[PDB]
């Protein structure tokens, strides 16, 4: 869904965040976004 | 209607091809009521009634959001409430969800939330494609109902689907004059002597429009060797 | 290349039961061409 | 028909490539790559009557066609290596890319 | 080595695809004749040309008769060939009908025929599949060993 | 005789069949096998070696069929009609030259007899090549015989022109109850018989193969080839601003499930579930068994280091999967004539011979060291003494595979039978109409009447009116009168040629822009991604007509996708057509009158650029005009002669256009049965059953086709005097009535001859 | 009318071209910048290019996942294989002059994930440490047996060769005027 | 047959205008394909009606079709007037390659005399393009029996 992770263009992934927050962050790359 | 009509009549095979059912209405005019019952029987997919579906995030919410076009209910003359859609989500066993999590927000909006590894992203997206293909109103076994005109002012209802029991069970049709094809579902619904008279009426129909003429009696001997 | 057995000849298209028992070969027969003749009667 | 859509675009290619040839006269450490046809059987980029370019890179061998044609959303940078030593310097980035093709 | 003669049963053709069993062999004097004494070699019935739709044999007969009277062989090719309007001009100079359809007498009764007969030369190639080696007759003969049938 | 270019373009059709006859496809195939395609065999099976006594080597330097190097005369050969009266094979011996290690010194010995090759008639290795009715009268052989058929031990047989689907190319497929498949068979010439599938299970792309234990979804096998960044996948497959991103979007998240994300981790997921072939050593790295798993797959393209060009060939293979799921109208049929590869005799007898030849020198290898495992028998031992025991498996291998027409190969392990038939000497064109026919493969689609039917993409490629009926109704077909089967040349220089004309390369173009432009496809492989194709293709033909490139190419260029095609694979159909430049053709009747003078033949027409060969795929783009009175200022490729869409055995029908269409397929099945004359030597030959007619006559209404094969020089049947009418009722159901006096004068008195033979057998006692 | 003469003065320098498949050329019609290379890395006889790049800090970084998983921070390498071809000279343009130099290779830069490749190396190391459970003599090449070569042999030779840490500079006026003074 | 072309050739040209009559039966771009059939199935029969009444007695294919011995008023009409439009299993000769049937006809031209219809009689002759369209109806007449 246009989920490009810049500097790798790989993917994004809704990850289980702190206090249950719905953060999105991919593997194989140190990246995060609200 | 040729040899591949005689083949499955005498085989009495289960998966028949093109199993249209023939039903005659109650009234004679359209009056915006001859296709109000084709609305009551056609498998009304919700992608024809919805217009815009999207995922809305505040900070901590995982819910897909659905909106309907209320004017399309006015357009194709069908009749249904808004809450029976929210019934029809949890009446879908392929999307393995909890029974009662659904909440309306407004008049033309509806949203369902999900909650639990990595269940979060995957099953809000597997369900994003599996929500806009559910039946919300209509009979769950027919394919595509079509209204037509006969050589008189009376108009009937042609439905290209298997089920016949629930078609007799609906309103606006009369369950006295409703013929069909696929003989061996009449044997389930209408006993045994209706299956014997249906095999008769099928063989001598597909020999009337090929030109050859055998007899009535050579099919009446074939009907009784089966039943 | 597969070996014929007992069951591999009682069934099949004219192995038995169609080319041996139901439909046989008959003596006293003959097979030429046909040609028309008006000057003889029916039968 | 649709071949007349081609020649007018090739006219519109020359008027876009004489612009980028002329804005880069200020030698601002600017590079461009273009391909020459090898396997020879030096010259001069030159302007004809009413917007037309050609090169003649042999003694006689004329190459009429050129075209400023590709699309790249990439970063492209030229570097010179030498003998696998302390020889790493980025020369510059690349602005455009044209091609040369001989007429037949 | 043997040679033989075409008695009835021997299958002829027409080079356009009209098979035929030889049906009878009548004498010469029972065959019809034109004004000059030309007895036809072979008579075929009119009842093929509506169903078989072979207008080739109706043209091959016109382009053939006009070639005999002119002494020159003619071409029937595909998508071309010798035309019709330039071929009835030869066929009216020599004295015959413009459509090749001559008139002739009868050999049984003597008088003329109340219609006109389409008359001319057609190439009839002889086929294989003769009846000298298809007549079979088995009364009581050899029997196979595993089935004891004929 | 004021000649003009309106009705005298026919006069160059004899200029075609004079230099280049009607048995082109059989004679020019075996003649290429004997000359060149033997030397490419021994150069791939040279250097027979032993491991015991490692200073022994025997190498095959060169190979020849026919004459020696000592006498170097023509030959002395058993003549062909002398060879069919004795149940002998008509054959010529194979000669090789060798050097080998005798002992103290190596020794080079010439002209070693290893076998006897059978040679077909009217080839340039047999005695009937360019004779002049005086040498050929001495040999009592017919001048009008076609030639092209072996006389192995009596009976005379003919290898038939088989055809199959196009190897080394892909076809798209659709099915409702099964999903869709993507077959792509590839056969590189060394042991390789492999087909790959790109299947869709419930909305997901995969890739299965019959050496992988399971299937693999394609997002693995593109990160395995370097395309890893997972935006580059969708950027290659889908494009932009489309619904193709939505159908393909399921396969992206299966990288997140398997958690691979990188090109190093991408490989070992393949070879974890590869079916391991028994290597007998198994040095398996768990790093190189997957790097070769991207070498034994899709054997079109091989790699050196980058794995790159193999990747976006898989991406183009899976783009036409997604487009087929978007609408099933984009699919292709495997019955279109562009997807058929005709293959001749001499390029099929070479698949047999190198099976026999490697079976020769690995029985001859183990016969050496059975002697070389001796202490005394290692000094004076010579190897050519025991060569003749193994020579008999070449001759008896070739003669058994021609008589009983089933070829038992080893390299492909495949058992085609029915590949030879005995030719029928019923009539003259019954034995010439067999030499130009096609025997299909019957790929077991017996339910479907699609391939049983006839395609409109067949006009003048091969004949339309000759096809049998009954059990074989649409799978047996016949070449037309104007037809040439191409030959493959080379793909290295034309790939170097297309770079010069202004194409870019595959290793530089961005993947956002390869769908915006077109793409050159070389044998189905994208290499260059040309822009503005119509200046590129029209400058290509001007190299072809003027003659820089060979003429057997096709520049098919469709527009359903954004691609232009090249094809140089050989073994496909074509016919010649004269180039029309603009609203005036290139007919130039001063060239055509100079043809009749006899110095400007048909071959010099294509040397100048007045005529060229078009196949069925290059007829996609062209707009052939029927007649010179129909030229439009947008009209190319005037049709050279319109009755050439009928072969030499349908051609004898007079006025075929007036006649009905099923009454032309009823005559080709019976023209091969009409008795008549056979050859000039017909009272000399002893055949099994030979029908003759006493007094035949040439027909009255001839055809141009019957004078281009010399049919009327020995005709079949005679012209009666038909008086069409009903008579005596014995002519009702297309029976007919003839008179007794004409039969006694000799109307249709046939004659039947029948061989029978015995053999006086010599016993054990 | 007008004509611009070009001449070819370039030798002795095998200069390469890269292609960033990650960073775009222009951002909202505005031309972008190239990121600053920390150091370069080149492998002869296999032509690789492990260009290192830094990615920006905590704000868009999420070090708490980067530290605890692979313990490798602030370094994103990207592998490029040197691919060669003919044609394609490199041209810098003078006022009414244009001077060419041949390009030796063109390498394509793909994001090489280095750290999670190596995160499974200690994971593979710890496999046999929790499960410890336990002679090099010559043989003879046999002429009925084959050995690995071609594609997979080139990967056996491309992992073990000499590292070179390139002194990355940005000069190039020395390369300019040396070409200008030569005709 | 040219006044049947003149109604037909304008009826194809309403693709830029986009007229769609939408009969009951879910047409979806076949109204300009189904109307052409009965438009050509009227000129095929009405010219077959002209040739019967304007035809003298003692005509030979007339006097064995006034009986029931052999023939029809269809089979004689193809011999003197027109052989009509060939069908291929309920389809009027679909395209061969690249939205056309044969290289002698231009791209995506949906006219009759290009797909199926052949206007000239067996007595007149057949042209090299329209000869092949008769050799496909003549092919399915023998395949269908098997
Ligand atoms: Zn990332």
């Amino acid at each position: 869904m246009l989920s490009f992770c810049p500097s790798c263009n790989n993917m994004l992934l809704i990850t289980s965040g702190d206090s249950g927050v719905y953060t999105l962050a991919c593997r194989s790359c140190p990246y995060e976004f609200p | 209607l040729g040899v591949p009509r005689i083949k499955e009549i005498i085989n009495a095979s289960k998966v028949i091809s093109t199993p249209i059912i023939n039903a005659v209405l109650v009234n004679d005019n359209d009056e915006r009521a001859a296709r109000v019952v084709k609305g009551r029987v056609e498998k009304t997919l919700l992608s024809d009634v919805a217009f815009y579906v999207q995922d809305v995030y505040k900070d901590n919410l995982s819910f897909i959001q659905v909106r309907i076009d209320l004017g399309t209910i006015d357009k194709l003359q069908l009749e249904l409430t808004i809450e029976d859609i929210a019934v029809a989500i949890t009446r879908a066993s392929k999307l393995k969800i909890q029974a009662s999590d659904v909440n309306i927000i407004g008049k033309d909006r509806i949203a369902i939330n999900v909650f639990p590894e990595n269940d979060v992203f995957y099953r809000m997206q597997q369900l994003r494609r599996a929500l806009p293909d559910v039946v919300v109103k209509g009979l769950p076994d027919i394919s595509r109902a079509v209204i037509n005109i006969r050589d008189d002012g009376k108009r009937e209802l042609l439905v290209e689907g298997y089920g016949l029991r629930d078609v007799m069970c609906t309103d606006g049709v009369i369950g006295s004059r409703t013929t069909t094809n696929h003989v061996l579902e009449v044997f389930s619904v209408l006993g045994i002597e209706a299956a014997r008279y249906s095999i008769i009426r099928e063989i001598n129909y597909t020999m009337s429009n090929h030109g050859m003429s055998v007899d009535p009696r050579h099919i009446q001997l074939l009907g009784d060797v089966m039943t | 290349k597969p070996i014929r057995g007992f069951c591999q000849r009682l069934k099949g298209k004219q192995g038995r039961f169609r080319g041996n028992l139901s439909g046989k070969r008959v003596d006293f027969s003959g097979r030429t061409v046909i040609s028309p003749d008006p000057n003889l009667s029916i039968d | 028909k649709e071949a007349a859509a081609e020649l007018e675009l090739l006219n519109a290619d020359h008027q876009h490539i004489l612009r980028k040839l002329k804005k880069m006269n200020n030698k601002p450490e600017r590079f461009m790559v273009f391909q020459l046809p090898t396997r020879l059987p030096v010259g001069s980029i030159r302007v004809h009557k009413s917007g037309k370019l050609s090169v003649k890179i042999g003694n006689v061998v004329m190459d009429i066609g050129k075209g400023a044609e590709t699309t790249f959303l990439q970063d492209v940078i030229a570097l010179s290596i030498a003998d696998d030593a302390s020889s790493a310097e980025l020369l510059g980035r690349v602005d455009g890319k044209i091609v040369v093709t001989p007429q037949i | 080595r043997q040679n033989r003669r075409p008695e009835l049963g021997d299958k002829f053709s027409s080079r356009h695809g009209q098979k035929g069993v030889c049906g009878i062999i009548v004498k010469q004097e029972d065959m019809p004749f034109n004004d000059q004494g030309i007895v036809p070699d072979i008579i075929m019935n009119p009842h093929g040309f509506p169903s078989r739709m072979t207008v080739g044999k109706m043209i091959e007969l016109i382009s053939g008769k006009a070639g005999v009277l002119n002494g020159t062989l003619e071409y029937g090719t595909c998508f071309g060939g010798s035309k019709l309007e330039d071929m009835s001009k030869i066929l009216v100079d020599q004295g015959f009908n413009y459509s090749g359809k001559d008139m002739l007498y009868s050999g049984i009764t003597g008088e003329c025929l109340q219609a006109y007969i389409f008359f001319g030369p057609i190439y009839y190639q002889k086929l294989k599949h003769m009846v000298l080696d298809k007549m079979h007759a088995r009364a009581r003969g050899p029997r196979a060993v595993l089935t004891r049938q004929p | 005789d004021e000649i003009n270019t309106a009705q005298d373009k026919w006069h160059l059709l004899p200029a075609f069949l004079k230099v280049k006859g009607l048995v082109k496809q059989h004679l020019d195939s075996f003649n290429y096998f004997v000359d060149t395609d033997l030397k490419k065999i021994i150069k791939a099976n040279q250097l027979i070696l032993s491991d015991v006594d490692p200073e022994f080597y025997l190498k095959y330097v060169d190979i020849r069929v026919g004459k020696k190097s000592s006498s170097s005369t023509k030959d002395y050969l058993t003549p062909p009609h002398e060879c069919r009266l004795r149940d002998m094979t008509y054959s010529a011996p194979i000669y090789v030259d060798i050097e080998y290690t005798r002992g103290r010194n190596i020794i080079m010995h010439k002209d070693v007899e290893i076998g006897r090759m059978p040679i077909m008639l009217r080839s340039n290795k047999c005695i009937l090549y360019d004779a002049d009715e005086s040498k050929m009268a001495k040999l009592n052989e017919c001048p009008l015989d076609p030639g092209g058929y072996f006389i192995v031990n009596g009976t005379e047989k003919v290898i038939l022109v088989q055809e199959q689907l196009s190897k080394n190319r892909i076809i798209v497929e659709a099915d409702e109850k099964k999903g869709i498949v993507q077959a792509s068979v590839t056969s590189s010439t060394h042991e390789r018989k492999s087909k790959t599938y790109v299947i869709t299970k419930n909305g997901k792309i995969y890739l299965k193969h019959n050496s992988i234990a399971e299937e693999i979804p394609i997002a693995i096998v593109l990160k395995a080839c370097g395309i890893l960044s997972d935006l580059e996948i969708m950027q290659l497959v889908c494009g932009n601003d489309s619904s193709y991103q939505d159908i393909f979007a399921v396969n992206l998240e299966e990288s997140s499930k398997l958690d691979i994300y990188t090109q190093q981790q991408a490989l070992e997921y393949i070879g974890a579930k590869v079916k391991t072939m028994r290597r007998q050593k198994l040095t398996i790295l768990q790093e190189g068994i997957e790097a070769i798993a991207t070498t034994v797959i899709a054997h079109l393209t091989v790699e050196a280091l980058d794995f790159r060009e193999k990747a976006l060939y898989i991406a183009m293979m899976t783009r036409r999967v997604v487009m087929a799921m978007y609408n099933p109208k984009m699919i292709d049929d495997r019955d279109y004539v562009g997807n058929k590869r005709l293959e001749l005799a001499g390029q099929l007898i070479s698949l047999l011979f190198e099976d026999l030849f490697k079976k020769f020198n690995n029985d001859f290898k183990l016969s050496i060291d059975k002697v070389l495992k001796k202490p005394n028998r290692a000094m004076e031992y010579d190897a050519l003494l025991s060569i003749n025991v193994h020579s008999n498996n070449i001759t008896s291998g070739l003669n058994r595979a021609i008589s009983t027409g089933n070829w038992s190969l080893k390299r492909f392990k495949m058992e085609r039978a029915g590949v030879t038939h005995v030719l029928s000497r019923l009539s003259y064109i019954s034995a010439l109409g067999m030499m130009t026919r096609i025997s299909s493969q019957f790929e077991k689609s017996r339910k479907v009447s699609g391939p049983r039917a006839l395609q409109p993409s067949q006009f003048g490629m091969l004949c339309t009116a000759d096809t049998p009926e009954g059990e074989a109704c649409g799978l047996v077909k016949n070449l037309a009168l104007m037809t040439h089967i191409t030959t493959d040349d080379e793909e290295e220089p034309i790939k170097k040629l297309c770079y010069v004309l202004g194409v870019e390369d595959i290793t530089l173009i961005d993947s956002a822009s390869l769908h915006l432009n077109y793409g050159v496809y070389l044998n189905g492989t994208l290499i260059g991604s040309i822009r503005f194709p119509t200046k590129f293709v029209t400058q290509f033909r001007h190299l072809r007509r003027t003659g820089k490139v060979s003429e057997f190419i096709s520049i098919y260029s469709n527009s359903h996708q954004m691609a232009v095609h090249i094809a140089t694979d050989g073994g496909r159909i074509c016919r010649p057509l004269i180039i029309v430049s603009d609203g005036q053709s290139r007919v130039k009747d001063i060239h055509l009158r100079k043809l009749l003078d006899g110095e400007l033949d048909f071959d010099d027409f294509l040397k100048l650029g007045l005529v060229e060969y078009l196949d069925v795929n290059e007829e996609n783009d062209s707009y052939i005009a029927l007649y010179e009175k129909d030229i439009v200022p947008s009209m190319t490729h005037l049709e050279i002669e319109p009755f050439t869409i009928l072969g030499a055995v349908a051609g004898l029908i007079p006025y075929p256009h007036h006649n009905q269409s099923p009454r032309n397929t009823y005559q080709c099945a019976m023209g091969k049965q009409a008795i008549g004359a056979i050859a000039y030597n017909q009272f000399k030959r002893i055949d099994t059953l030979l029908y003759l007619m006493t007094y035949p006559q040439q027909p009255m209404v001839k055809t141009k086709t019957i004078e281009l094969i010399d049919y009327d020089k020995l005709p079949a049947g005679q012209n009666a005097t038909v008086a069409v009418m009903s008579y005596s009722g014995y002519d009702i159901e297309d029976a007919l009535v003839l008179n007794k006096s004409s039969i006694d004068r000799g109307f249709g008195r046939c004659e039947t001859r029948r061989k029978t033979t015995t053999v006086l057998k010599r016993y054990a006692n | 009318i007008e004509e611009f003469p070009l001449k070819i003065s370039g030798e002795e320098e095998s200069l390469h071209v890269f292609q960033y498949a990650n960073r775009p050329r222009l951002v909202g019609r505005k031309p972008a910048e190239h990121p600053f290379i920390s150091a370069a890395r080149y492998k002869p006889k296999s032509h690789l290019w492990e260009i290192d790049i830094p990615l920006d800090e905590q704000a868009f970084y999420n070090k708490d996942k980067a530290e605890s998983e692979w313990n490798g921070v602030n370094v994103q390498t990207l592998k490029g294989v040197g691919v060669e071809n003919n044609g394609q000279y490199a041209a810098f343009v003078k006022d009414m002059q244009v001077y060419l130099v041949p390009i030796e290779r063109v390498a394509q830069l793909k994001p090489f994930f280095k750290y999670i490749d190596d995160a499974n190396v200690t994971r593979k190391q710890e496999d046999a440490r929790r499960n410890p459970n336990p002679m090099s003599v010559k043989s003879v090449n046999d002429p009925s047996q084959n050995r690995l070569t071609g594609s997979l042999l080139a990967h056996k030779v491309a992992d073990e060769e000499a590292n070179i840490e390139l002194t990355w500079a940005e000069g190039t006026f020395e390369q300019f005027k040396d070409t200008i003074v030569k005709e | 047959v040219e006044i049947a072309y003149h109604k037909c050739d304008e009826l194809i040209t309403l693709f830029n205008k986009g007229e769609l009559e939408t009969q009951p039966g879910c047409n979806e771009e076949q109204t300009l394909e189904a109307k052409i059939g009965g438009l050509l199935s009227k000129v095929r029969e009405e010219v077959g009606d002209v040739c019967i009444n304007e035809l003298d007695n003692w005509n030979a294919p007339l006097i064995m079709a006034t009986c029931g011995s052999k023939g029809s008023t269809l089979n004689v009409s193809q011999m003197v007037a027109v052989v009509g439009q060939q069908i291929i299993s309920g389809n009027r000769v679909p395209d061969g390659f690249q939205d056309r049937s044969l290289p002698h006809f231009p791209k995506n031209s949906k006219t009759p005399q290009s797909k199926g219809f052949v206007r000239n009689s067996f007595f007149s002759g057949l042209s090299p393009p329209e000869f092949l369209f008769h050799a496909i109806s003549g092919r399915e007449g023998l395949v269908d029996t098997a």
